[PDB]
RNA sequence: AUGGAGAGG
């Protein structure tokens, strides 16, 4: 529940890669696997 | 009182963040990890705690810095599939499907982040006496 | 322990997922491809 | 037209597909209680009976091997060599 | 006597620590296995719930009800429900005990195992009574009731084997160790530097003689001296646990022999 | 699954007799294979096992926080202070025979979590059942008592094997099969087959 | 590059030569340069080999490249398979791609080509050109729900009175 | 030297000096004609194609050329008589067994080897300074006009 | 939920030791270790059964129904 | 594509899979409920009228039973509802839909079906519990573990098609694959580590255990082999008792490194007449290699004998390992003190070298390599130095490990493990990389806000000194997270593109086969190859042999 | 769901006998006996007590599958010695040893305190 | 009967990463053209350096291995360390130097002599005393 | 049935 209440979606160069600016803002590990990997992120 | 600031990435672009509050002060144990000496001086901000870079599901992982990152990812994706007490009022709610563990237990190896996630109060699993061994081959 | 932050529609608990987008009113210059006639494009999304 | 019994260039050995086909068809015949041409000797499974009936070459079937041009060569099960 | 020997080192109502002398490994291990599982015990097998307005679910309570340690002293003069010619269950195979509880005070009204009331006829047989090793005298905590919560049910206990379900377990954990000096070399010790300094020293090393470096490996040696510690749950006394174990193993061996006589 | 991405299903269940046991008489609630360790490099599994063991013995709460100076050496020392092997190994006995095991076993408490997926909610079997109304093929879904899709890749496999008759059976007798009448002139399904 | 070369005494001995690697490709003019061996010159671009040296050289180069890709991961596939792929890619006369633009423009059955990529338009143009279907294709008999003339179904079974 | 060839010969040879229990201190009961003409007639029965016209025969010899090279290399008179010392019966058994295994190693007509090849190439691709691996394979199969890393190897 | 009646691993009764555990904790002001030691929980599995457990029935009894 | 090229079928099932060391290779563990559900039509014959009558008499719910009874007219008798489910006189010609029983041929399959080994015919063995059970030596061509994997099972409906499965899609036939001209099945996991731990020269087994292992073999002749040790204690060896599983007439020979018919390191592999002479048996032998034992046994004794061999080896090895024991802890990831010191100073001199090269490049004294930038040459040098550092520390950690090290044992056995695992768990996990390059500058002239601008130092650009044992730092953890992220992404992209490409390849080479003239053609009769494989041989019956005519001097050749 | 009953581990089924004595066709003068509803607890003990007899050539037991509570026991004795007699002698030896052990433990327990 | 008999002088002992089996290297005290390499179970029969062991090769003292009964049947040894193996290779160094290779369940053995009745046979009883 | 979300290898 906690995880689903803090989720980020992204529609559509490398938006899937964990960018450096994600430090302290987005969780590096928590992300769906298979399809929407990197697109769907958690705070 | 001007003790803590709110910094976004755009403003984060122009600051120097200290990883630990002990990196402001100016023979060793071989067991501990090798950490780089602070070659920086003009610090403007200091990190609250490096364990805050993780998320809610990833904060349940014991020693995440001792694992391979995709394994931490897998655990972060499988922690949402574990059974336990999701709500205290589970007996008065009419959910389509709900699973509640018979005897939930707070892990023997916890995280200081679990305190704020209320995981020790509402755990999702049990401490099982595990054995790493080749037995019957099953 | 319920933290809230969700809605209730027809008895179903709904959650609005944050939608990521590009920040408007920001000037960005992009290098165009080689087969393209234009070499650089400075664009800005006005909101 | 056809191809004479002589000058047949196809493999004298029975292919695995031909063997599986013959055994399958014969087992189908036995499954529908067809006259057995060999001593059962306890065997009741139509496939196994078909195999034992193949080892004794007591199978009255024939194989029409098609050539890509349209021609075809006939090979009786009794004539084909089963080395598999 | 004439064969195997026992040397009791410690003894209590809950534990027995002893040394088994002149025995084969298979016999000792089999004795352990029998003591763990194949000992007959009495425990709640049936639960008839009338009114259940507490927090816990029905079978959730029935579970811990079944796990409750009951008296199994005279369990041998009781009979299996599958052997008795009675319909369902009777007094010659099962022990019926009721459970009635209700919140009265404003405070949380606890429900223990002391509230279990034997209803069926015991006819002299010491059986059915829930074991209470508790200091206050309460025993196994069943559940907790609020102010207006009620729990009314009826338990039927039957004779069973721990091999069928762990609730019929007469013993907890049985300590077992042979050859504390590894003089038989049944174990290749893992190490980083020193195999002796890293691995702790067992208590049972005081009863045997330390190996001499001037002596070669004794290849003709076998496992004779064993060290055991049997712990009882409370249902059956420790000495009676190991005795019923021995008698059980002996009895099933005698049953196989009987089958040999039959064929 | 554990807490380090080490997931897996139950292979079999053994009673406390058949289970391997330590000298203390303690039997493992769970047995995992060592092969699921080196290829995945989940050291923190072993570390959290050691820490959970020490925290179990000392009765304290093991701190498994991310970036701390708590090392395996300190935990090993704390474990040795309780009279156990500092590296978590325990000499166990084979439950079937009672004989010692040559190699010692990494033995200790580890927080496992029963996941969502269960066999009785996954198992499915259909010899024959309800068809669709448009294609007259077996419906979709376990909850609808449907059949499994014999995908194109499976067809390719059966082609590779050479089992033509089987491929025909799966695509006729197994799924849909229709008897149609065709005109000998135009060659279409115009025929008004008045049977009987 | 190191190289195994037959010694005048007999045995193969390592003889190291100098080889010029190159970013940039124009085989049509590099091989004609005086100074290097114009019989051993090679490019990773088989599309240039097909233009300069011929269709067979393009075949060998294609197989070489595919095999290099497969073996790059340490894997190993037998010769006949990759050779079959390359051959089916080179039997038309040129380099036929493995897409809708390549082999899907062949003179095979309509049902076969309609079971891949462009389905509707293929059926349309086939219905317009009035094409006859051989019905000896796999996917075609698959659609027809018949025992395809493949493997076990490659032949027919009859009966001859020998009893 | 190491190459994939249909019939194994070494395992047959070492199976001949075991099934007959031959001693390495006893003269072979063979003749030069036996070995030479025997092997030379052995290559006659190694049939892949079975036509009677010249073309099919040429394709035949061309198809069994390499295995014939291996056969001659392994069944040389010097090697046969000295390296392992084979008797008459053992040699004949070797010949017959080699012929048999050769006739077994022939591809069976009807073998859908197209799909088999496609699978044999597609399957390892799942387990995957120029461009290599999956993208390069994609370039190859698509026959790309522009490849990401064109190279010129000049000797 | 509520304190488990018996230990999972071995099978030792630990249901009558919960309130005694709490009393050994808050009344005598001892740590968890000594508290679990005095209750006769020598094996760390039985010790785990109480140390690891969380009594959730108290939060459950807060509701009126 | 959805209804014609691949449509949903009846007589099928799907369940979670699991392993079973006591099942044969060509067997499958089918749950009882699935056995009652799935059915097969069997025509009433004088050979099986009794058994069929009994099956009908049992009806549904009870296995072995039947579901429906088809008469002459075609009427379907539902046994679970019929008033006459107790009195049925089976006439000849009637069909009886009975439950799936033992030794029945079914098609086992797991998606994605990449090759023909993904679909293989198995024999049914009805077992309790709701899990599909399979052998541990069939898990490799199916490519499956037991982390919740599900597999599909199809059931044939006629005699010719079950014959088609039993004679073509049979597992023992699919041992040697026509893909890499090698067996695609072998001994793995506990059986491999165990067969490694057993064939050691220090491994001696006494009388009783030897007798048990001997009886564990179904093909055991009942003859006690004379022990390698007569006095003082009658002892056997692992090799000696393992030879019981190996059939007679099996000759295996393999020389590796310093194998001189005596093997001081007990390497190589010599087995004579079904009896192993010397050498430790592991992945190079009992594995799925080209010249492996499995390939030899299969091509010599046959497929059935080879599968039975899988059975025997698995049973024996698993039995010995069961009463021996094997584990793995953190202790097998810890190196010695001075070793860790040498590793640390190795990383130190590495970073020192990187510092020297950096200061050199910043002094504009660096000379660019021909065909690349100064910066590119710099990055290349640094990356190469860090890689050499990770390899140096890794080998330094591997040498320190003992033979009793469990992880090192699993590496030697070939069960599961490699050098890099040891290197990262104990020594150093090394440099992280994204898109071929080290951690770039997400921020302006820097990778993280914790660093200063223009910091091309290794620890900044994504080098991790610490191992998994010591624990990573925040920066190192984030960089490693980036690397792993890219890993997962490019993995998904990889399997997607590979899927589509595989489909394309399949649809391209679909209608290609070999006719009765060894001519590889298509549907148009167009010749692809005049002779298949340019030789006319099947890829299955082909082994890599040495042409000893091409090598050696002319003098040795003439000699 | 598909899980078998628990009593199937110690309660014999319909028509199932306790022992199934079959002539071993491998080596002469041998026997394979199928024990039903019994596990390692009995098999290991019997097998261990069959090796004490010096007139017994072979003695081994095995559980072909942990799912089913049953095990096979192969015994081979010298010529003139029926293996069933060896089995019975071993069993009686077990019984005697267990009885003596029980007596000893009782006499020991009758001297303890607390 | 007996196939070979000689007295050797242990010149080297090597525990190659083992702890139960050590490879021995000895030479004949009679023939200056004879040598022997032999894997030995030290855990049973310890072989120190500079020892003079008595070595013998026999063919007897197939059927299944019956129980010992050494004090009842014909043991025909009274040695200290007896093994059973199988010859697998007959190597000829020179015309005056012939070496044989025995395999005792993995414990290999290389015996180099000159003058032999050691034929390729399963019979290989190696008896060592003192 | 259409459409959509999430999850499993
Ligand atoms: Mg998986
Ligand atoms: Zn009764
Ligand atoms: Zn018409
Ligand atoms: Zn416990």
């Amino acid at each position: 529940t906690l995880s689903h209440l803090r989720r980020t979606n992204t529609p559509i160069a490398k938006p899937r890669q964990l960018h450096n600016t994600h430090w302290g803002l987005v969780c590096p590990a928590e992300t769906p696997e298979g399809q929407a990997c990197g697109l769907v992120k958690n705070l | 009182e001007g003790l803590v600031e709110y910094i976004d990435a755009e403003e984060e672009e122009s600051i120097l963040i200290a990883m630990q509050p002990e990196d402001l002060e100016p023979d060793v144990d071989p067991a501990k990890r090798i950490r780089v000496s602070h070659h920086a001086t003009t610090f403007t901000h200091c990190e609250i705690h490096p364990s805050m870079i993780l998320g809610v599901a990833a904060s349940i992982i014991p020693f995440p810095d001792h694992n391979q990152s995709p394994r931490n990812t897998y655990q972060s994706a499988m922690g949402k599939q574990a059974m336990g007490v999701f709500l205290t009022n589970y007996n008065v709610r009419m959910d389509t499907m709900a699973n509640i563990l018979y005897y939930p237990q707070k892990p023997l190896g916890t995280t200081r982040a679990m305190e704020y996630l209320k995981f020790r109060e509402l755990p999702a699993g049990q401490n099982a006496i595990v054995a790493i061994a080749c037995y019957s081959g099953y | 322990f319920d933290m809230g932050g969700y809605f209730i529609i027809n008895g179903s608990e709904k959650v609005l997922i944050a939608q990521e987008r590009s920040a408007g009113n920001i000037v960005q210059v992009f290098k165009k491809a080689a087969p393209s006639p234009i070499s650089h494009v400075a664009e800005i999304r006005s909101a | 037209k056809a191809i004479p019994k002589d000058q047949r260039a196809t493999t004298p050995y029975m292919t695995k597909y031909e063997r599986a086909r013959i055994l399958g068809t014969r087992a189908l015949q036995i499954s529908m209680n067809a006259p057995v041409f060999v001593d059962l000797e306890g065997e009741t499974d139509p496939l196994r009976i078909a195999m034992k009936e193949l080892a004794e070459k007591k199978i009255p079937l024939v194989i029409r091997r098609y050539l890509p041009d349209g021609s075809f060569e006939d090979w009786s099960v009794e004539e084909l060599i089963v080395d598999l | 006597e004439e064969g195997p020997q026992v040397k009791i080192r410690e003894a209590s109502k809950d534990n027995v620590d002893f040394i088994l002398s002149n025995v084969d490994l298979a016999m000792a291990n089999s004795l352990r296995r029998v003591m763990i599982a194949e000992i007959p015990t009495l425990a709640i097998d049936s639960v008839e719930v009338e009114t259940n307005t507490t927090v816990l679910a029905d079978e959730f309570i029935a579970h811990r009800l079944g796990l409750i340690p009951l008296q199994s002293m005279d369990i041998e003069q009781l009979e299996y429900s599958r052997d008795c010619f009675c319909e369902d269950h009777c007094d010659k195979c099962s022990v019926v005990l009721t459970l009635q509880a209700f919140g009265e005070s404003e405070s949380t009204t606890n429900v223990y195992s002391k509230d279990l009331v034997i209803v069926s006829n015991l006819m002299g047989r010491n059986i059915g009574h829930p074991i209470i090793q508790d200091k206050e005298g309460n025993g196994v905590l069943i559940c907790k009731l609020r102010k207006g919560q009620e729990l009314k049910l009826t338990c039927v206990a039957k004779k069973g084997i721990a091999k069928e379900h762990a609730k019929w377990g007469p013993a907890a954990a049985i300590e077992f160790e042979y050859d504390p000096w590894n003089k038989l070399k049944h174990t290749d010790y893992w190490y980083e530097q020193d195999s002796a300094k890293e691995w702790p020293q067992s208590k049972n090393c005081e009863y045997e003689d330390p190996p001499n470096e001037g002596d070669p490996f004794d290849y003709k040696a076998q496992a004779d001296t064993f060290y055991m510690n049997v712990e009882s749950v409370g249902s059956i006394p420790v000495d009676q646990v190991v005795v019923r174990g021995i008698d059980t193993l002996q009895k099933k061996v005698a049953s196989i022999l009987l089958a040999l006589t039959q064929m | 699954a554990s807490r380090h991405g080490q997931k897996g299903t139950i292979g079999i269940t053994y009673r406390r007799e058949d289970m391997p046991f330590t000298a203390e008489g303690i039997v493992p609630d769970l047995i995992i294979n060592p092969h699921a360790i080196p290829s995945r490099m989940t050291v923190a599994h072993l570390i959290e096992c050691l820490l959970s063991k020490v925290a179990a013995l000392s009765g304290n709460e093991g701190d498994a926080s991310p970036f701390t100076d708590i090392t395996v050496e300190g935990i090993s020392k704390l474990l040795r202070e309780h009279g156990y092997q500092s590296r978590g190994f325990e000499v166990m006995y084979n439950g079937h025979t009672g004989k010692k095991l040559m190699a010692q076993i990494f033995f200790g408490p580890t927080y496992y979590q029963r996941l969502r997926h269960m066999v009785d909610d996954k198992i499915h079997a259909r010899a024959r059942g309800p068809m669709q109304v448009l294609t007259r093929q077996p419906v979709e879904g376990r909850s609808r008592d449907g059949g499994l899709r014999f995908g194109e890749m499976e067809r390719d496999c059966m082609i590779a094997h050479g089992a033509a008759s089987f491929l025909k059976e799966r695509l006729m007798e197994a799924s849909d099969a229709f008897r149609v009448h065709i005109c000998g002139i135009c060659g279409l399904m115009t025929v008004i087959a008045k049977l009987n | 590059y190191d190289r195994k070369v037959p010694s005048p005494t007999g045995e193969y001995v390592k003889e190291p030569e100098w080889v010029l690697e190159t970013d940039g490709v124009n085989l049509s003019e590099v091989m004609t340069v005086p100074g290097i061996d114009p019989t051993r010159i090679y490019t990773n671009s088989f599309i240039d080999i097909m233009e300069v040296l011929g269709i067979e050289a393009g075949r060998a180069a294609l197989y070489k490249e595919v095999y290099n890709v497969i073996a790059s991961d340490g894997s190993y596939v037998n010769y006949r398979h990759m050779a079959l792929l390359v051959d089916v890619m080179t039997t038309q006369g040129g380099l036929t791609s493995v897409t809708r633009h390549g082999f899907n423009r062949s003179n095979t059955g309509a049902l076969m080509r309609c079971s891949f990529e462009e389905t509707v338009e293929i059926l349309f143009e086939a219905g317009a050109s009035a094409e006859l279907d051989d019905c000896r294709g796999v996917s075609e008999n698959v659609i027809l729900g018949q025992m395809a003339p493949i493997g076990t179904g490659a032949f027919d079974v009859m009966i001859d009175e020998e009893s | 030297a190491n190459w994939p060839l249909p019939v194994n010969i070494r395992r047959i040879i070492q199976n001949a000096q075991q099934t007959f229990h031959i001693d390495h201190t006893k003269p072979s009961d063979l003749t030069i004609k036996d070995i030479v003409l025997g092997v030379k007639d052995l290559q006659e029965n190694l049939l892949v194609l079975r036509g009677k016209n010249e073309i099919i025969q040429n394709a035949q010899r061309d198809a069994v050329t390499l295995f014939c090279c291996l056969l001659r290399s392994r069944l040389a008179t010097r090697r046969v008589l000295q390296e392992y010392r084979l008797t008459k019966q053992a040699f004949d058994w070797v010949l017959s067994n080699i012929e048999a295994q050769f006739l077994r190693s022939v591809v069976h007509p009807g073998e859908m080897v197209g799909v088999l090849a496609a699978q044999s190439i597609g399957e390892p691709a799942t387990q995957m300074k120029v461009t290599s691996g999956v993208p390069r394979l994609k370039e190859i199969l698509n026959v790309a006009k522009n490849m990401k890393t064109p190279s010129l190897t000049v000797y | 939920m509520i304190v488990p009646v018996r230990c999972f691993s071995c099978g030792k009764v630990v249901g009558d030791k919960w309130e005694s555990y709490l009393n050994l904790l808050q009344e005598d002001e001892l740590d968890e270790g000594t508290a679990l030691s005095r209750l006769g929980l020598k094996r760390y599995c039985c010790r785990r059964m109480i140390l690891t457990h969380v009594d959730l029935i108290e939060k459950f009894l807060r509701y009126n129904p | 594509r959805g209804n014609l090229m691949g449509k949903r079928v009846d007589f099928s099932a799907r369940t979670v899979i699991s392993g079973d060391p006591n099942l044969e290779l060509d067997q499958v563990g089918v749950p009882k409920s699935i056995a009652k559900t799935l059915t097969y039509p069997e025509v009433v014959t004088p050979y099986n009228i009794d058994r069929l009558t009994q099956l009908v008499r049992n009806g549904p719910n009870e296995h072995p039973g039947a579901k429906y009874v088809i008469r002459d007219s075609g009427d379907r008798i539902d046994l679970r509802y019929s008033k006459r489910a107790g009195d049925i006189q089976l006439q000849y010609g009637w069909k009886v839909e009975r439950h799936i029983m033992d030794n029945d041929p079914v098609l086992f399959n797991r998606q994605p079906s990449l090759h023909k080994m993904s679909m293989m015919a198995h024999r049914v063995k009805v077992i309790p519990y709701s899990t599909f059970r399979l052998n541990l030596s069939v898990t490799s061509p199916y490519n499956a573990d037991f982390d919740g994997d599900e597999m599909n099972l199809h059931v044939p409906q006629s005699e010719e098609t079950r014959a088609e499965l039993s004679q073509l899609c049979a597992v023992p036939l699919q041992i040697v694959s026509p893909q890499s001209n090698k067996p695609c099945m072998g001994i793995v996991q506990d059986t491999l580590c165990g067969i490694r731990k057993l064939t050691l020269r220090d491994t001696f087994i006494e009388l009783d255990q030897v007798l048990n292992m001997l009886y564990w073999v179904p093909d055991w002749d009942g003859v006690i082999p004379t022990p390698a040790i007569i006095k003082p204690k009658p002892l056997w060896s692992g090799k000696q008792i393992l030879s019981v599983a190996i059939p007679n007439g099996i000759h295996l020979q393999r020389f590796d490194e310093g194998t001189t018919l005596l093997s001081p390191k007990d390497n190589g592999m010599l087995i004579i007449d079904g009896q192993i002479i010397f050498g430790v048996v592991e992945k190079k032998t009992v594995g799925s290699s080209n010249g492996g034992l499995i390939h030899v046994v299969t091509r010599e004794k046959g497929p059935q004998v080879c599968a039975k061999l899988f059975g025997n080896i698995q049973k024996v090895v698993n039995f010995w390992l069961l009463h021996n024991g094997f584990s793995t802890g953190i202790g097998d990831t810890i190196a010695d003190g001075p070793t860790m010191r040498e590793i640390t100073e190795t990383i130190a001199e590495a970073k020192k070298k990187v510092l020297d090269v950096t200061k050199e490049a910043q002094a504009n004294l660096l000379t660019a390599k021909h065909g690349m930038t100064l910066r590119e040459s710099f990055e290349d040098n640094v990356v190469r130095f860090l890689n050499e550092a990770r390899d140096k520390a890794g080998r330094l950690a591997e040498v320190n490990l003992k033979d009793l090290n469990n992880v090192k044992q699993m590496v030697m056995a070939g069960s599961k493990g490699s050098f890099i695992n040891i290197a990262q768990m104990s020594a150093c996990v090394g440099q992280q990389s994204v898109e071929g390059k080290r951690i770039a500058f997400g921020f302006v002239d820097r990778t993280l806000p914790h660093f200063s601008k223009d910091d091309y130092s290794p620890e900044s650009k994504g080098f991790v000194e610490n191992s998994y044992l010591r624990g990573l730092t925040p920066q190192e953890f984030f960089f490693h997270a980036m690397g792993g992220r890219e890993g997962l992404i490019d993995t998904a992209v990889k399997t997607a593109e590979t899927g589509y490409i595989q489909r394309r390849l399949v649809k391209a080479l679909e209608d290609i086969m070999v006719h009765y003239d060894n001519t590889t053609r298509n549907s148009l009769g167009n010749v692809i190859q005049f002779i298949y494989g340019e030789d006319g041989m099947d890829a299955a019956h082909i082994e890599k042999q040495s042409l000893d005519t091409i090598g050696g001097s002319d003098a040795a050749f003439e000699k | 769901m598909n899980a078998p009953d628990r009593f199937e581990l110690f309660l014999l089924g319909e028509g199932e006998s306790k022992l199934k004595i079959d002539p071993d066709t491998k080596a002469p003068n041998a026997v394979v006996i199928t024990f039903e509803k019994e596990d390692h607890t009995l098999g290991n003990l019997i097998r261990a007590e069959l090796l004490n007899d010096r007139k017994v050539l072979f003695a081994a037991y095995k559980v072909e599958h942990p799912f089913f509570a049953r095990f096979k026991l192969r015994i081979q004795t010298t010529e003139g010695y029926d293996p069933k007699d060896a089995l019975k002698n071993a069993c009686n030896s077990i019984i005697n040893k267990l009885g003596a052990l029980k007596t000893n433990f009782e006499t020991e327990w009758n001297l303890q305190t607390l | 009967n007996t196939l070979f008999d000689d007295i050797f002088q242990v010149s080297e002992v090597d525990p190659g990463r083992y702890n139960k089996v050590c490879r021995i290297e000895a030479a004949s005290t009679t023939q200056d053209q004879c040598k022997l390499t032999l894997d030995i179970n030290v855990e049973l029969f310890p072989v120190a350096a500079q020892d003079s062991l008595t070595v013998t090769i026999a063919s007897s003292l197939t059927r299944s291995w019956r129980p010992p009964q050494a004090g009842d049947r014909s043991l025909a040894d009274d040695y200290d360390y007896v093994m059973y193996g199988t010859a697998y290779k007959f190597e000829e160094v020179s015309k005056d130097l012939i070496a044989v290779y025995y395999s005792f369940g993995g414990l290999l053995m290389r015996l180099e002599g000159n003058y032999l009745n050691n034929l390729k046979q399963e019979n290989a009883y190696l008896l060592i005393r003192r």
